[PDB]
């Protein structure tokens, strides 16, 4: 629906079932957006950092953070982290 | 939308106008056209 | 905020890394003056 | 640096003022409520209100300190402020959709907003740990010369203005913080002249302004708009309310008409003015038994707004009003007052420059006058809850 | 006119055109005023 | 005021005497590891 | 206004070049006593 808990502007279902971020903002996973190169993204609905790190869900699903960390750390389950 | 009014990433420039072409006078972005080279 | 031009606190090395990280460098030798440039490139392996 | 430019600036403060900062410091919410809707009471209460001191020495303490350039700021705004009553978006909702964008791009096509009371701004863009509590942004230019009073929170610092002005919104886009969708207003700041419960200065500028209008007509001509001022202005209006030159043509109030028409055509009003007028229901199509003549519950209030905030005006008789805004015992129990700006240029004169009791201020404009009503706001007198129109003379 | 692109208190016609101060107000020039 | 973890300024010395006044310390020894807790305990002289 | 003074980061030398480029220096020497000082005077340059 639309509730954010942890208030990083993903809505809860979204981080529960799978999301991606097009044009800066969080939509619903289709399973046709993996042939165009996107990644299907989960993360704590609970927590707004779901690895730890200093940078939250948003920031590292949308690339919103340093250019020059890697793109593995993109998703919210790797750390950034050297 | 169907408008030139979108400024995703909020830095005075619409996205058409980024995406295709541009040019800066009087300190306000405008659409390029080739008679201004 | 006052227009008054500051460099306190306004570092280089925090933007070193991420230029490299997104660029292409370019050199130009001539006989008399080196020019090096950064260019940014596009990665085509992100939709976005 | 610019925490030592707010201490410097603290430090000069008096002790009064001091603790009026402190004071603000925690009750914020009711100081500025206060602030916003003051001078529309009686001389009496305005004098006995319990913060009219605070609000004196803050007025005078952000007033102290002025900007020798235009410069711009930073603050969220409610859209309800701009005459929309619908929402942009919700505050959990992500996106807002290209419906509610043009219907907010054409209520605010063509109108001035006024904002008259305290605000906390930016001199810096909203970015990461600051709150959004609005879908809407405001890129704000100030005025050379106007108040700005930086204070040091608790951790961060802040800037406190007053508002006295009106504004005009030129372009609106929407842009993406933080994965969420806001609406950006560039606006601009419009100058007129406010005298808000400064009778006297307003008195007196009148008298400058107009004292030596009456030389400048003819003596015939002068007699007559006196004497019909002094006494069938009553009689004057009422033939022009019931459309007299299309009923009953009679030229004894035709020539009235045309010499009250030319003496106010004479002098304009040199300088953008602001005039309060206390309107009846019957201006408005309405009766004082009318049940929407009832603003205290809130459909009223709502189904007015709907039914007439945004549209015209047009006033067949003259027009008289008062460039004090206190409310007197003679229209005390009108609800409604209507807020009126003069654009520069515009026919008009001050009655009240004749020697004698002239009015209560009193300031004619030409017969036909029509108004663009902007926005509509309710304030609480006593045990009812009135009601306040803003409007702009248009040509 | 009215207009200040870079807000610093001179219009632009002004600017262009040239002006003087007086009562730390930017008027027109006048030939006279030499 | 942000989600960024702060620990400048934080110094533990400021609650040793006060969780040290309130509390009782228990230590459990075991073998190749120690323990040592504080739990509250509760003041029966003070009604409040 | 309440009384309060404060003497430090308000230095001196923001204000020698700017008062000694528009004023004149008068001295009075007395017996065992010196007096210097400094009067504005007027430009007649300029109009303003
Ligand atoms: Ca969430
Ligand atoms: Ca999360
Ligand atoms: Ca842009
Ligand atoms: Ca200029």
């Amino acid at each position: 629906e639309d509730l954010d808990t942890d208030n990083d502007n993903i809505p809860d279902s979204y981080e529960r079932n799978g999301y991606t971020i097009k044009d800066l903002i969080a939509v619903k996973w289709e399973d046709s957006f993996a042939e165009q190169g996107y990644k299907k993204y989960v993360s704590n609905y609970l927590e707004s950092n779901t690895a730890g790190d200093p940078y939250t869900d948003y920031e590292k699903a949308s690339g919103s953070f340093d250019k020059a960390i890697k793109t593995e750390a993109r998703d919210p389950l790797v750390a950034a982290y050297p | 939308w169907e408008d030139e009014d979108l400024d995703t990433d909020n830095d005075n420039i619409p996205d058409s106008y980024e995406r295709n072409g541009y040019t800066i006078k009087d300190l306000i972005a405008v659409k390029w056209e080739d008679s201004f080279a | 905020s006052s227009g008054q031009i500051v460099t306190e606190g306004n570092s280089w090395s925090d933007y070193i890394s991420q230029i490299d990280s997104i660029s292409a460098s370019i050199i130009l030798d001539t006989e008399n003056e080196s020019y090096e440039r950064r260019v940014t490139a596009k990665n085509l392996q992100d939709p976005e | 640096w610019e925490r030592k430019e707010a201490e410097r600036i603290e430090q000069k403060l008096e002790r009064s003022e001091k603790e009026a900062l402190e004071s603000y410091k925690k009750d914020s919410v009711e100081i500025s409520k206060y602030s916003q809707t003051r001078n529309y009471f009686y001389d009496y209460q305005i004098e006995a209100n319990s913060r009219e001191k605070e609000y004196k020495e803050l007025r005078n303490a952000i007033s102290k300190n002025k900007i020798d350039k235009p410069m711009y700021v930073y603050y969220f705004e409610s859209p309800e402020k701009f005459a929309f009553n619908k929402v942009i978006r919700t505050e959990n909702q992500n996106e807002i959709s290209l419906e509610k964008f043009n219907e907010f791009k054409e209520t605010i096509q063509n109108k001035l907003f006024k904002q008259d009371g305290f605000k906390d701004i930016s001199l810096y863009e909203p970015g990461k740990g600051d709150e959004k509590p609005t879908p809407l942004l405001m890129h704000l230019k100030l005025p050379r010369n106007t108040g700005m009073l930086p204070y040091t929170n608790t951790n961060n610092v802040s800037t406190l203005i007053e508002q006295g002005y009106s504004i005009k919104i030129d372009k609106i886009v929407r842009i993406v913080i933080d994965g969420k969708h806001y609406i950006k207003a560039e606006a601009s700041v419009v100058s007129s002249l406010d005298f808000k419960d400064d009778v006297s200065k307003g008195d007196s500028w009148g008298k400058a302004n107009y004292n030596d209008w009456s030389n400048k007509l003819t003596p015939n001509e002068l007699a007559d708009v006196n004497d019909y001022m002094r006494g069938g202005y009553t009689a004057i209006n009422n033939y022009l309310i019931s459309n007299g030159p299309v009923n009953n043509p009679n030229p004894e109030l035709d020539s009235k008409i045309t010499n009250i028409e030319n003496a106010l055509k004479r002098e304009p009003i040199p300088t953008n003015l602001t005039v309060y007028r206390r309107s009846g229901p019957q201006e408005f199509g309405l009766t004082l038994t009318s049940p929407e003549y009832d603003f205290n519950k809130l459909e009223n209030i709502d189904a007015f707004k709907s039914k007439w905030e945004g549209q015209a005006l047009s006033y067949p008789n003259f027009i008289s009003t008062s460039i004090g805004s206190v409310n007197m015992s003679a229209f005390a129990k009108r609800k409604i007052v209507l807020r009126i700006t003069i654009p520069k240029g515009s026919p008009g004169a001050y009655l009240s420059a004749i020697p004698g009791y002239a009015g209560e201020y009193e300031v004619l404009l030409n017969h036909g006058s029509k108004f663009k009503i902007n926005k509509i706001d309710s304030y609480k007198d006593g045990t009812i809850t009135k009601l306040i129109v803003d409007a702009t003379l248009i040509p």
